[PDB]
C-alpha cells in the first residue's frame, strides 16, 4: 500500500548535480589568445597566492 | 507557471493570403479549441489573423510550438495579443440586466 | 557507474565523487560543468574551423589542434615553478644575485 | 473554540495536488518515466470496437468520471471521480548475466474506488500498484466497455 | 592599542 | 539562432584578443561586434537579409604569411560581411553534424 | 505662480460659456435657511443622476455655505459632473430660489411657505 | 507600513549585505547567535501545528512550537513563535522561508531577541 | 542663467536668508550668468528656504557651500529686485543626460 | 512558587541555547581532555589514527559489502528517535538534516542556491583576473 | 560516452549586454501597470459652449463612468458571494469586439471546424502519433516577404510590430483615402522617435511639435498612449516618449480635455517610481496637465477614483491629486477635499481624502500655513474614528502637516492634542507608533509649559519601545528621540542616566547599517545626543567600533565621529580616549575595501580639530602614509596620496623638516606613477603642500618641478589634467620667475590643447 493524499514534490529519480559542481569555469575562447604567442600564460595560478 | 504576457488570443502574420477557413481552424486546432478567428479584410490587414483560444495553457504552448511553422512557402509570424485598449463601451444596460437575472436566480440579496 | 550510483541513490553527485577524477579524461571530464556549457553545445566543426584560420589570420598558431573550453586544460606545469627554485638554489640563493638588498623590502614574500 | 492540533490540515495538499479546482489525491512516484515501447489500448464495447487509445505519450494517466480533469472519461456512473491511474515507472530487474538494468512498464492503480477496477475480471486492492502484462484486459466500475493493453510489436 | 598588542604578543611591555 | 550568433562573435573577437595599436580596419570591426552584442536582433535581420538579397561583395585583398619553405595566402574580408558568414559558418556545421552530413572517415573530427 | 506660458483657463471659460439668467443679483448667506433646501437639492441631483453621488452633494453644500457664492464658478464646478446643460437650467433653477427665501423674512423659500 | 514592507526589507538586508560582500561573521544574523526561535507572521488562519512543523522542519528538528491563537474563540492570531534545535538552522529559514506564499498568504519569518514564554 | 530659456524661477517674495552656491556653480551671477565684478548677495523666498531647501545651490541644487552675487550689472539694471531667483524645475538636459548614461554605464 | 517557575524557565532557557550546539560543546570539551593527556606531536603509528584510518570507509571495495552489514546490523539496535528519510534533501550551507516529520516538497525561496552560484562564480572570476594580470607583465 | 557529453547537466546568453527593462524592478504591487486597459472615447462637457447635448453619442459621461463601476462593484460581489456557494475566465462576442481594432471579418470556418473544436477540446488523446532527402524546387515568395519597413527607417524590433505594423505592408498614399489614416502613417515617425539615432530623433521631434495642433489629440495619443503602456519599454524609450507627451502638452493647451484621464492612468505610475526622475518628471507634467486642462476638468475627472477599488489606483490618485492642488492652489480645491474626506456611506473616500491631505503636506511645504487650520480641521474627524485605518492615517497626517509647519500653526493643533495623547495611552501595535510619530512632531512646535509636561510624559513610553522589534516602531523612535530628547527644555543627566544605556544597547547594530534610511536617522539622533551630553560621552562610547569587522558598520561610526568632533571640536577629549581614537581612526584608514570619502573626511577633521595635541602621532602617521604609498594595489596608493593632502597643514605647522621634505621629495619621485588615477592624487597632494610651504623654499624647487610637470600637461585624463593645471597655475602666478621665458611659451602652446 502507497500512502495518498500526501503532497507532491516535483522531483524525479534522475541523477541531479550538486550545485556546487557547475559553474566553476566561464568563457567560450580557447585559452590561447588566438594564437598570440607574446603573452606569459605558462601557468594557471599565482605563484604563492 | 505563466508568465503574464501570455494570453488567450495571439496575432498571427505572414499567413497565405485567401486562405482557407477550414485550414485555420485544424492548422490551429492542432492544439485545441479556437473560441473565435479573424482574419483582416482591408488591404493592409489582409494576410494577417487574430485567433481567440479558449484555454490559456491551449494558447500559450500554441505560442511555442507552431511559432516557426512554415507552411505555404513562408514561416508562419507570431506574438502575443496586448488587449491594452477598450475599443467600444460595455453596453451598461444589458449588463445590469444580466446580473440582475444572476441575482433574482440565486436568491443573494 | 558513477551516474548509475546516483540515480539508485536518488541522491546528487557532490563535488566528492569527482574531485578524483575532476582533471583526466580526454575531454577533461571538468567541461561538462562549465558555465557556458549550453552555448558551447551548439559549436560543431570548430577543429576544422580553428585548421582553417591560417588563411584568415597572419599569425600561425601552436596550438591549432585543440581548444580550451572544448577539450579542456590538457596540460599542468604548476610544479615546474616550484622545482625550478628548489634546483636554482631556492629564494635565498636565487636573490644572493640580484638587487634586493638594495631595496630595502624587510622580506622577500611580498615583492610583486 | 479549538485546540492546538498536531494533525494535519488540506491546506499543504491543496496548494501542491490543486488542478482545476479538484485537489487531486494521487501524485506521481519518484520513480515515473515516459514509455519508449509504444503501448496502445484497444477498447471493445461488447464486441463492438472503437477507437483505439495510443497511451505512450505521458508518464501517467487518470481515469475517472470526472472528465475535466482525467485523461480517458470513465462515463458510467458506477465510475469514480477520481478512479484509476495507469503509469509507467521505472522498475529495474536481473538479467540474464545479472547486469541490472531499468525498463519503464506500465502499472495500475485503484485511487479508492467505489465498486473497484478489474484486471482479468478480479477485484484488486486498493492503493496498490498491479504489473499490467502482455494481453491483458481492463474493466473500471460495472460499466460496460473493457480495454486490452497491447504494444506496437505484440 | 596595536603597538600595545605587538609588545605584549613579543615579550614584556 | 542567438547561440550561434554569439558563438560567431566569440570567434571573431579572438583574433583581437591581445588589442595592440591595431588600426582603423581593425577598429571598425572591433566596433561592429561591440555593437552586434549591444542588439543581436538587429544583427539577426541584417544577417538574413544578405542572405536572401546580396549577390555582389566587395573586393578582398591578399598576402602571404612566410613560413621560409613555402608561402601561405591570407584573405582579408570586409567585417560586415565576415559577421554574415561567421554566422553561417556555424549554422551549416550545426545542422549538418545534427543531420549527419559526413561520414565518420572524414577526420578533423570534434570527438578526438 | 510662477508660470507665464499658460493661460488662467477659468477666465477663458468666463468669456466663452453660455450662462444661465438669474447669475446676476448678489447673494448673502446669513439671510438663508439651507437645511430646508438641502432636500430639495439632494433630490434634484438625485434626478439628474439617477442614483446618488454625496461627493456632489456635498461639494455643492460646501460652495454655497460661504459668504456670498459665485454662481459664475459654481455653474462651472458643477458643469463637469453633470452634463453642461443639466448645469445652467439647475443652477438657474435653485439660485432664483435662494432670492425668494432670502426676501423672505423667515429666510425660507416660497415653494415650501406653500408646501 | 503594512506586514509586506517588513518582508521587503528583511530580503533588501539579504541582497544588500551580498552587494556588500559581508564575511559570514559579521552578517546582520551575527547578533543573534544565542537565541534558536524564529518568529512566524502572516500565516493564514486555517493552518495548524502540524502545517507549521511539516513545512518548517526542512532545516532541523523543531524543538518547540507556539503559535498564538485569540483566547476567547480559540482561532489562530495568524503568528507563531518556533525554536529550532540548531541556531544555525534558524539562520537557514529565515533566509530561505521569509516571503513564501502559502495559501497566497505571503508568510514572513524573522528571530526574536529575548522570547519570553508564555 | 541666461543659456537655458526652458527654466523658471520662483519669482516670489524675498527674506533675509542668503542664497549658496554648489561647488560646479559656484562663481558665477544667477541671472546674468557672468564671471566677474559680483556685487550684492542673494536673498531667497522662505517657502523656497524652507526645510530640506536650506543650504543649497540656488541653481544646482546641491549641497551650498559659497554665497551667491549678482553682477554689476544686474545690479545696475536692478535685476536683483525680484524675489527668490531659484529655479524651481529640473530641466530637460538633466534627466536627458541620466538617462543616456544610466543606458551606457 | 520559585520552584515550579525555576524548572520551567531553566528548560526554556537551555532551549533557547537550542540543544545541538549545547552536546557539540559537550563532545568538544572532552575532545580537548582527551587530547590535553597526550603528547604534542602526532605520528602516523598512533593507535588511535591508524584504527581510525583501518575503519575509514573508501569507494569501491568489496570489503564495504560485508562492513555496512556489520554496522547496518547492530546499529538497528537502537532507541535513536526518527530521521528523515526519502528523496534527498537539497544541499544547505552547513549539512544539516531535515526533522523526521518534513513532508518532502521543498519550499525554499532559492537563497542557498543563488548562494552557492554565488561562490562558485567569484571562483571563476578569480582565475579570469589571474590570468589577465600576468598576461600583461 | 560521447553520448554523455551530449547529454548537458542542467535560451539567450546575451542578458548581459543589454539594458535594463523598467517592468523587471516590479512587484506583485507594481504589476498592476498593465493590468490597466485604455478606457474607451469620453466626452468633453465644455464643447459647444455648454451645448444642449444631442443624444446617440458614444461618448462616454460622468454618469456613464459611475453606472460601469458601480456594476462591476456589484459584480465583484456577487461574484464572492457565488464562489462562497461554491483572468482566465472566458469572455463574449462584444468583449471580443470592445478588445479587436477594425477590419475584420470573423468565421468559424465550417459548422464542422466548430464541431471539430467541439471533438478537438473533448478528446485529443492521439488516434495515431503521426522523412527523406527530397530535391528542393527553387521558388521567390521566402524571399519576397519583407518585415522592416522599406525607406530610410529604423530597425523594427519583433515585438513592436503590435504597434507598428501597418507600416510594413507599403501602398500609395491616395489610395488611402481617408487622409485621416494619411496623417495616422506620418505620424507613426514615432517610430523614428523611438527607436533612432540622435539626428532623427532630433528633427522628429520638432517635426511633431510643430505639427501637433494639426495633428490632433486624438490620433497622437490613439498612437502614443499604447506604447506607453507596452510591457517590454525599456527606460530611455520611456523618458523620451514622455518628453513627447510633454511638449505636445504644451502646445495644445485645451485640446486635452477628453483624454486627460487616460494621459493620468499612463503616467500616475511614475509618482509612486524608483527613478528619482520619473517621480520629478511625471510630477511635472501632471502639473502642466492640470493648469491646461483647468480644475473643474481634472476634478470631474479623478473623483470616480477615490472610490476605486484597486488601491493601487486610490494611492495613485492621491498622488496626483495633491500635485493638481499644488498647481491650481487649496483655496481652490478645499471644498471637494471637505466632501470627500467627509463622505459618510464609504471610509475609503475617508481615507483616500485624509490622504491626499498628507500628501498636500509633503509636497507643497512651507505653503500650507495660511490655510494650516482649515486642513486640521478637515481632518480632526479622524483621530477619534473608530476604523483603525483611517485613524492610523489621520495621525501620519497630523505629523506630516507638524513637519510641513515647524514652528507655527501651534494654536491650530491645539484641537488636537487631547485626541493624541490619550490615544497614546490606551494604544498598542501600529497606531502607537504614528500617534508617537505626531506627538513627537508636535513637541517642538509647544511653549515650554506644555513641552515640559508632554515631554516627561511621553519619555516613559519611549524607554519602553526601545526594545520594540518592529522596523517601523524603531525607526519612528529614532526620530522622536532626536526632537524629544533634544530641546533646550530636558537636563543632561536624565539622558545621561537613562537614555544611553538602552540606546545603544538596542539600536547601535549591524541591521541598521546595513539600512539605507536607518543608517542616517541613527546617524542624526547620535550626533543630537551629542550635542546634550557632550562629546566624550558618545565618543567613548563608540571609539572601539572603529575597529569592527563591517565595513559598513565603521563607516556609520566614523561619519557620526566626525559630525560630532566638527561641531563641537575636542576639548573634552581626554587623553586615553585621543589616543583610542587616533588608533581606530588609523587602522578605520587601513581597511578599506570600497572608494569612499568617509574614512577621509574623518581624519581630516578629527586631526584639524585636534589641532596641536597631534604632534606625537604625526610619525605614525607619516610613516604609515610612506609605507601604503609602496604598495601593490592603485586604490590603497591613491588613498595614501589623498591622506597627504588632506594633512598637508599639519605636517608643516608642527615644524616638520626632516617629514615634509621627505614628503615633498618622495612625492617628485613618484611624478611618474602611470596610473592616472593615482598620479592625480599626487598632484593634489603636491598642490597642498606647496600651499602651506610656499615657493621659495619648496623642497624640490619650482625649478625642477615645473619642468617635470609641462611633458604631464600631455596626459588627456581629467584627473590629472585638473590637478596638472591648478599646480600649474599656482607657479605661474607666483614662482613665475623660476622658469624660463621659452618654457612658459612651451607651456602657452601645451595649453592651447586643454581647452578641448
Ligand atoms: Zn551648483
Ligand atoms: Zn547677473
Ligand atoms: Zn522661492
Amino acid at each position: 500500500v502507497i500512502a495518498l493524499g500526501v503532497p507532491n514534490p516535483r522531483t524525479s529519480n534522475e541523477v541531479q548535480y550538486d550545485q556546487r559542481l557547475f559553474n566553476q569555469s566561464k568563457g567560450m575562447d580557447s585559452g590561447f589568445a588566438g594564437g598570440e604567442d607574446e603573452i606569459y600564460n605558462v601557468y594557471d595560478q599565482a605563484w604563492r597566492g | 507557471r505563466l508568465p503574464p504576457e501570455v494570453n488567450r488570443i495571439l496575432y498571427i502574420r505572414n499567413l497565405p493570403y485567401k486562405i482557407t477557413a477550414e485550414e485555420m481552424y485544424d492548422i490551429f486546432g492542432k492544439y485545441g479549441p479556437i473560441r473565435q478567428i479573424r482574419v483582416g479584410n482591408t488591404p493592409e490587414t489582409r494576410g494577417t489573423a487574430y485567433v481567440v483560444y479558449e484555454d490559456i495553457f491551449d494558447a500559450k504552448n500554441a505560442c511555442d510550438h507552431l511559432s516557426g511553422f512554415n507552411v505555404c512557402n513562408r514561416y508562419l509570424v507570431v506574438l502575443y495579443y496586448n488587449a491594452n485598449r477598450a475599443f467600444q463601451k460595455m453596453d451598461t444596460k444589458k449588463k445590469e440586466e444580466q446580473l440582475k437575472l444572476l441575482k433574482e436566480k440565486y436568491g443573494i440579496n | 557507474l558513477k551516474r548509475q550510483e546516483a540515480i539508485a541513490q536518488n541522491r546528487r553527485l557532490t563535488l566528492e565523487d569527482l574531485e578524483d577524477s575532476w582533471d583526466r579524461g580526454i575531454p577533461r571530464i571538468n567541461t561538462l560543468f562549465q558555465k557556458d556549457r549550453h552555448t558551447l553545445a551548439y559549436d560543431k566543426g570548430w577543429r576544422v574551423r580553428t585548421d582553417f584560420k591560417q588563411y584568415q589570420v597572419l599569425k600561425q598558431n601552436p596550438f591549432w589542434w585543440t581548444h580550451q573550453r572544448h577539450d579542456g586544460k590538457l596540460w599542468n606545469l604548476n610544479n615546474y615553478r616550484t622545482d625550478m627554485i628548489q634546483a636554482l638554489g631556492g629564494v635565498e640563493g636565487i636573490l644572493e644575485h640580484t638587487l634586493f638588498k638594495g631595496t630595502y623590502f624587510p622580506t622577500w614574500e611580498g615583492l610583486f | 473554540k479549538e485546540k492546538p492540533s498536531f494533525e494535519l490540515s488540506g491546506a499543504l495538499l491543496e496548494d501542491t495536488n490543486t488542478f482545476r479546482g479538484v485537489v487531486i489525491k494521487y501524485s506521481e512516484p519518484p520513480e515515473a518515466r515516459i514509455p519508449k515501447k509504444r503501448w496502445r489500448l484497444y477498447p471493445f464495447k461488447n464486441d463492438e470496437v472503437l477507437p483505439v487509445m495510443y497511451i505512450h505519450r505521458q508518464s501517467a494517466y487518470l481515469l475517472g468520471r470526472h472528465r475535466r480533469i482525467a485523461d480517458i472519461p470513465i462515463d458510467h456512473p458506477s465510475c469514480s471521480k477520481q478512479h484509476a491511474v495507469f503509469q509507467y515507472r521505472l522498475v529495474e530487474y536481473t538479467r540474464a548475466d545479472g547486469t541490472v538494468g531499468r525498463r519503464v512498464k506500465p502499472y495500475i492503480i485503484d485511487l479508492g474506488s467505489g465498486n473497484g477496477t478489474f484486471l482479468n475480471n478480479k477485484r484488486i486492492e486498493p492503493q496498490r500498484y498491479y504489473e499490467l502484462k502482455e494481453k491483458d484486459v481492463l474493466k473500471f466500475g460495472f460499466s460496460s466497455r473493457e480495454y486490452v493493453l497491447l504494444h506496437e510489436s505484440s | 592599542t596595536q603597538s600595545e598588542i605587538r609588545d605584549i604578543i613579543l615579550g614584556m611591555e | 539562432d542567438t547561440k550561434l550568433l554569439i558563438l560567431a562573435l566569440e570567434r571573431l573577437k579572438e583574433a583581437y584578443s591581445v588589442k595592440s595599436r591595431l588600426n582603423q580596419s581593425q577598429r571598425e570591426e572591433l566596433g561592429l561586434i561591440e555593437q552586434a552584442y549591444d542588439n543581436p536582433h538587429e544583427a539577426l535581420s541584417r544577417i538574413k537579409r544578405h542572405l536572401l538579397t546580396q549577390r555582389a561583395f566587395k573586393e578582398v585583398g591578399i598576402e602571404f604569411m612566410d613560413l621560409y619553405s613555402h608561402l601561405v595566402p591570407v584573405y582579408d574580408v570586409e567585417p560586415l560581411e565576415k559577421i554574415t558568414d561567421a554566422y553561417l559558418d556555424q549554422y551549416l556545421w550545426y545542422e549538418a553534424d545534427k543531420r549527419r552530413l559526413f561520414p565518420p572517415w572524414i577526420k578533423p573530427a570534434d570527438t578526438e | 505662480e510662477q508660470d507665464n506660458r499658460f493661460s488662467n483657463k477659468q477666465k477663458k471659460l468666463l468669456k466663452q460659456l453660455k450662462f444661465a439668467e438669474c447669475l446676476e443679483k448678489k447673494v448673502d448667506m446669513s439671510k438663508v435657511n439651507l437645511e430646508v433646501i438641502k432636500p430639495w437639492i439632494t433630490k434634484r441631483v438625485t434626478e439628474i443622476l439617477g442614483f446618488e453621488d454625496d461627493v456632489v452633494i456635498e461639494f455643492i453644500f460646501n460652495q454655497l455655505e460661504v459668504k456670498n457664492p459665485d454662481s459664475k464658478m459654481m455653474q462651472i464646478n458643477l458643469t463637469g459632473f453633470l452634463n453642461g446643460k443639466n448645469a445652467r437650467e439647475f443652477m438657474g433653477e435653485l439660485w432664483p430660489l435662494l432670492l425668494s427665501a432670502q426676501e423672505n423674512i423667515a429666510g425660507i423659500p416660497s415653494a415650501f411657505l406653500e408646501l | 507600513m503594512n506586514p509586506l514592507t517588513k518582508v521587503k526589507l528583511i530580503n533588501e538586508l539579504n541582497e544588500r549585505e551580498v552587494q556588500l560582500g559581508v564575511a559570514d561573521k559579521v552578517s546582520w544574523h551575527s547578533e543573534y547567535k544565542d537565541s534558536a526561535w524564529i518568529f512566524l507572521g502572516g500565516l493564514p488562519y486555517e493552518l495548524t501545528e502540524g502545517d507549521i512543523i511539516c513545512v518548517f522542519s526542512q532545516y532541523g528538528e523543531i524543538v518547540n512550537i507556539n503559535l498564538v491563537r485569540d483566547k476567547k474563540t480559540g482561532k489562530s492570531k495568524g503568528f507563531c513563535f518556533l525554536c529550532y534545535e540548531d541556531q544555525r538552522s534558524t539562520i537557514l529559514a529565515v533566509d530561505n522561508f521569509n516571503g513564501i506564499k502559502i495559501k497566497g498568504r505571503t508568510i514572513r519569518v524573522d528571530h526574536v531577541s529575548n522570547y519570553r514564554a508564555p | 542663467a541666461k543659456h537655458h530659456p526652458d527654466l523658471i524661477f520662483c519669482r516670489k517674495q524675498a527674506g533675509v536668508a542668503i542664497g549658496r552656491l554648489c561647488e560646479k556653480c559656484d562663481g558665477k551671477c544667477v541671472i546674468c550668468d557672468s564671471y566677474v565684478r559680483p556685487c550684492t548677495l542673494v536673498r531667497i523666498c522662505d517657502e523656497c528656504n524652507y526645510g530640506s531647501y536650506q543650504g543649497r545651490c540656488v541653481i544646482c541644487g546641491g549641497p551650498g557651500v559659497s554665497d551667491a552675487y549678482y553682477c554689476k550689472e544686474c545690479t545696475i539694471q536692478e535685476k536683483d529686485r525680484d524675489g527668490c531667483p531659484k529655479i524651481v524645475n529640473l530641466g530637460s538636459s538633466k534627466t536627458d543626460l541620466f538617462y543616456e548614461r544610466k543606458k551606457y554605464g | 512558587k520559585a520552584e515550579k517557575d525555576s524548572e520551567r524557565d531553566e528548560l526554556y532557557a537551555q532551549w533557547g541555547k537550542g540543544l545541538a550546539q549545547s552536546r557539540q560543546q559537550q563532545q568538544n570539551v572532552e575532545d580537548a581532555m582527551k587530547e590535553m593527556q597526550k603528547p604534542l606531536a602526532r605520528y602516523i603509528d598512533d593507535e588511535d589514527l591508524d584504527r581510525m584510518l583501518r575503519e575509514q570507509e573508501r569507494e569501491g571495495d568489496p570489503m564495504a559489502n560485508f562492513i555496512k552489514k556489520n554496522k547496518a546490523k547492530e546499529n538497528k539496535n537502537k532507541k535513536v528517535r526518527p530521521r528523515y528519510s526519502g528523496p534527498a534533501p537539497p544541499p544547505n550551507r552547513f549539512n544539516i538534516w531535515p526533522g523526521y516529520r518534513w513532508d518532502g516538497v521543498d519550499r525554499s525561496n532559492g537563497f542557498e542556491q543563488k548562494r552557492f552560484a554565488r561562490l562558485a562564480s567569484k571562483k571563476a572570476v578569480e582565475e579570469l583576473a589571474y590570468k589577465w594580470s600576468v598576461e600583461d607583465m | 560516452p560521447v553520448a554523455l557529453l551530449n547529454d548537458i547537466p542542467q535560451y539567450d546568453p546575451f542578458a548581459e549586454h543589454r539594458p535594463p527593462k523598467i517592468a523587471d524592478r516590479e512587484d506583485e504591487y507594481k504589476k498592476h501597470r498593465r493590468t490597466m486597459i485604455i478606457s474607451p472615447e469620453r466626452l468633453d462637457p465644455f464643447a459647444d459652449g455648454g451645448k444642449t447635448p444631442d443624444p446617440k453619442m458614444n461618448a462616454r459621461t460622468y454618469m456613464d463612468v459611475m453606472r460601469e463601476q458601480h456594476l462591476t462593484k456589484e459584480e465583484r460581489e456577487i461574484r464572492q458571494q457565488l464562489a462562497e456557494k461554491a483572468r482566465n475566465r472566458p469572455l463574449s462576442d462584444e468583449e471580443l469586439d470592445a478588445m479587436f481594432p477594425e477590419g475584420y471579418k470573423v468565421l468559424p470556418p465550417p459548422a464542422g471546424y466548430v464541431p471539430i473544436r467541439t471533438p478537438a477540446r473533448k478528446l485529443t488523446a492521439t488516434p495515431t502519433p503521426l522523412t527523406g532527402f527530397h530535391m528542393q524546387t527553387e521558388d521567390r515568395t521566402m524571399k519576397s516577404v519583407n518585415d522592416q519597413p522599406s525607406g530610410n527607417l529604423p530597425f523594427l524590433k519583433p515585438d513592436d510590430i503590435q504597434y507598428f505594423d501597418k507600416l510594413l505592408v507599403d501602398v500609395d498614399e491616395s489610395t488611402l483615402s481617408p487622409e485621416e489614416q494619411k496623417e495616422r502613417k506620418i505620424m507613426k515617425l514615432l517610430l523614428k522617435i523611438k527607436n533612432g539615432t540622435p539626428p532623427m530623433r532630433k528633427a522628429a521631434l520638432r517635426q511633431i511639435t510643430d505639427k501637433a495642433r494639426e495633428f490632433g489629440a486624438g490620433p497622437l495619443f490613439n498612437q502614443i498612449l499604447p506604447l506607453l503602456m507596452s510591457p517590454t519599454l525599456e527606460d530611455q524609450e520611456r523618458h523620451l516618449l514622455v518628453k513627447v507627451i510633454d511638449r505636445i502638452l504644451y502646445k495644445l493647451d485645451d485640446l486635452v480635455r477628453p483624454y486627460v484621464h487616460k494621459i493620468l492612468v499612463v503616467i500616475e505610475p511614475l509618482l509612486i517610481d524608483e527613478d528619482y526622475y520619473a517621480r520629478v518628471e511625471g510630477r511635472e507634467i501632471i502639473s502642466n496637465l492640470a493648469k491646461a486642462a483647468g480644475l473643474a476638468t481634472m476634478i470631474s475627472t479623478m473623483r470616480p477614483d477615490i472610490d476605486n477599488m484597486d488601491e493601487y489606483v486610490r494611492n495613485t490618485t492621491a498622488r496626483a491629486f495633491a500635485v493638481v492642488a499644488s498647481a491650481l492652489g487649496i483655496p481652490s480645491l478645499l471644498p471637494f477635499l471637505k466632501a470627500v474626506c467627509k463622505s459618510k456611506k464609504s471610509w475609503q473616500a475617508r481615507h483616500t481624502g485624509i490622504k491626499i491631505v498628507q500628501q498636500i503636506a509633503i509636497l507643497m511645504g512651507c505653503a500650507i500655513l495660511p490655510h494650516l487650520r482649515s486642513l486640521v480641521e478637515i481632518i480632526e474627524h479622524g483621530l477619534v474614528d473608530e476604523q483603525q485605518k483611517v485613524r492610523t492615517i489621520s495621525a501620519l497626517a497630523i505629523a506630516a502637516l507638524a513637519e510641513a509647519a515647524t514652528p507655527y500653526g501651534i494654536e491650530s493643533f491645539d484641537s488636537v492634542l487631547k485626541p493624541l495623547w490619550k490615544g497614546i495611552r490606551q494604544h498598542r501595535g501600529k497606531g502607537l507608533a504614528a500617534f508617537l510619530k505626531a506627538i513627537g512632531y508636535l513637541i517642538p512646535l509647544m511653549d515650554a509649559e506644555y513641552a515640559n509636561y508632554y515631554t516627561r510624559e511621553v519619555m516613559l513610553i519611549l524607554i519602553r519601545e526601545f526594545q520594540s522589534p518592529d522596523e517601523e516602531m524603531k525607526k519612528i523612535v529614532l526620530k522622536v528621540v532626536k526632537q524629544c530628547c533634544g530641546t533646550d527644555g530636558v537636563e543632561a543627566n536624565y539622558i545621561k542616566t537613562e537614555i544611553l544605556p538602552p540606546f545603544f544597547k538596542h539600536f547601535w547594530q549591524h541591521r541598521m547599517a546595513l539600512d539605507r534610511r536607518n543608517y542616517r536617522q541613527l546617524v542624526d539622533t547620535t550626533v543630537e545626543l551629542a550635542n546634550k551630553v557632550g562629546a566624550a560621552e558618545i565618543i567613548s562610547r563608540i571609539v572601539d567600533d572603529l575597529k569592527d569587522e563591517a565595513e559598513q558598520y565603521r563607516k556609520m561610526v566614523m561619519e557620526t565621529i566626525e559630525k560630532i568632533m566638527g561641531n563641537l571640536g575636542a576639548a573634552d577629549i581626554d587623553h586615553k580616549l585621543e589616543e583610542q581614537l587616533i588608533d581606530g581612526i588609523l587602522y578605520a584608514f587601513q581597511e578599506q575595501t570600497t572608494e569612499d570619502s568617509v574614512m577621509l573626511n574623518g581624519f581630516g577633521t578629527v586631526v584639524n580639530a585636534l589641532g596641536k595635541r597631534v604632534k606625537p602621532y604625526l610619525p605614525q602617521i607619516c610613516g604609515t602614509v610612506l609605507w601604503r604609498l609602496n604598495n601593490k594595489s592603485a586604490k590603497v596608493r591613491q588613498q595614501a596620496a589623498d591622506l597627504i593632502s588632506r594633512t598637508a597643514v599639519v605636517m608643516k605647522t608642527c615644524q616638520e623638516e626632516k617629514l615634509m621634505g621627505h614628503l615633498g621629495v618622495v612625492l617628485y619621485e613618484y611624478l611618474g606613477e602611470e596610473y592616472p588615477e593615482v598620479l592625480g592624487s599626487i598632484l593634489g597632494a603636491l598642490k597642498a603642500i606647496v600651499n602651506v610651504i610656499g615657493m621659495h623654499k619648496m623642497t624640490p624647487p619650482i625649478k625642477d618641478l615645473l619642468p617635470r610637470l609641462t611633458p604631464i600637461l600631455k596626459n588627456r585624463h581629467e584627473k590629472v589634467q585638473e590637478n596638472c593645471i591648478d599646480l600649474v597655475g599656482r607657479i605661474a602666478d607666483r614662482g613665475a620667475e623660476y622658469v624660463s621665458a621659452r618654457e612658459w611659451m612651451r607651456i602657452c602652446f601645451e595649453l592651447l590643447e586643454l581647452l578641448k
